[PDB]
């Protein structure tokens, strides 16, 4: 039964948790919104091999998760849970924190996302091979961009995308429950003091991020199947903890 | 695994 300052504490606890661990301050990627890659760069990117975009990406969404590992290391009552749950959560809400996290670098006004210290189209994903996940990744932070999400929305969100209970595999379920009710509380709680409690209708609908987690392993497994070498010489051993099969 | 690892 936390009490309203407990809440309120937790509120703060998790937008500071966010803030350090936020990746890319939002005023760096906004500041960089005029710095476009060229038809000559985007051409050079389309024109890479399938195993060297492969890599790329899959070190640049390594990185990005290492944050988010870090962010829940931060994250109030999320060091209080078992091992294994601690584990089950993280594995299966780390990708799915990362596309979150994906709108603050997405500019709906060109639908471009800043990749390698430019903005470029979705194009600039082809010689990956799998332009159904990447359109649908692009309509996700679209979908997104249309909320407004501010920093701290932000950070509390993720909280909640991150301490999920209906994950399989919780050995103290009750536990998850009670905390992800407790950041359902400081959520609320936020939102209406900033007069914001519109958004909740409009957040994603939770089997979202669940159907564009499993596409996402679908067409590791296409391309792993494809070059299983360069996986396992190249690719970053957290990576392949997370998404191979 | 890792993350045990990199969760200490
Ligand atoms: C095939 C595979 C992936 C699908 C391809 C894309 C969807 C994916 C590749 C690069 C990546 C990982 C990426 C980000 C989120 C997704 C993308 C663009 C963000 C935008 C997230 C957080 C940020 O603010 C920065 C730090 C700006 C990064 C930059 C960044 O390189 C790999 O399995």
């Amino acid at each position: 039964y936390a009490s309203l300052t407990e809440i309120e504490h937790l509120v703060q606890s998790v937008c500071k948790s966010y803030r350090e661990t936020c990746q890319l301050r939002l005023e760096d990627l906004l500041r960089q919104r005029s710095n476009i890659f060229s038809r000559e760069e985007v051409t050079g990117y389309q024109r890479k091999s399938m195993w060297e975009m492969w890599e790329r990406c899959a070190h640049h969404l390594t990185e990005a998760i290492q944050y988010v590992v870090e962010f829940a290391k931060r994250l109030s009552g999320f060091m209080e849970l078992c091992q294994n749950d601690q584990i089950v959560l993280l594995k299966a809400g780390a990708m799915e924190v990362v596309l979150v996290r994906m709108c603050r670098a997405y500019n709906a006004d060109n639908r471009t996302v800043f990749f390698e210290g430019k903005y470029g189209g979705m194009e600039l994903f082809r010689a990956l091979g799998c332009s159904e996940l990447i359109s649908s990744i692009f309509d996700f932070s679209h979908s997104l961009s249309a909320l407004h999400f501010s920093e701290d929305e932000i950070a509390l969100y993720t909280a909640l995308v991150l301490i999920n209970a209906h994950r399989p595999g919780l050995q103290e379920k009750r536990k998850v429950e009670q905390l992800q009710y407790n950041l359902e509380l400081a959520f609320h709680h936020h939102l209406s003091k900033t007069h914001r409690q519109s958004i909740l209708a409009k957040l994603p609908p939770k089997g979202k991020l669940r159907s564009l987690c499993s596409q996402h392993v679908e067409r590791l497994q296409i391309f792993q199947h494809l070059h299983p070498i360069v996986v396992q010489a190249a690719f970053p051993p957290l990576y392949k903890e997370l998404f191979s099969t | 695994t890792l993350l045990q690892l990199l969760l200490g």
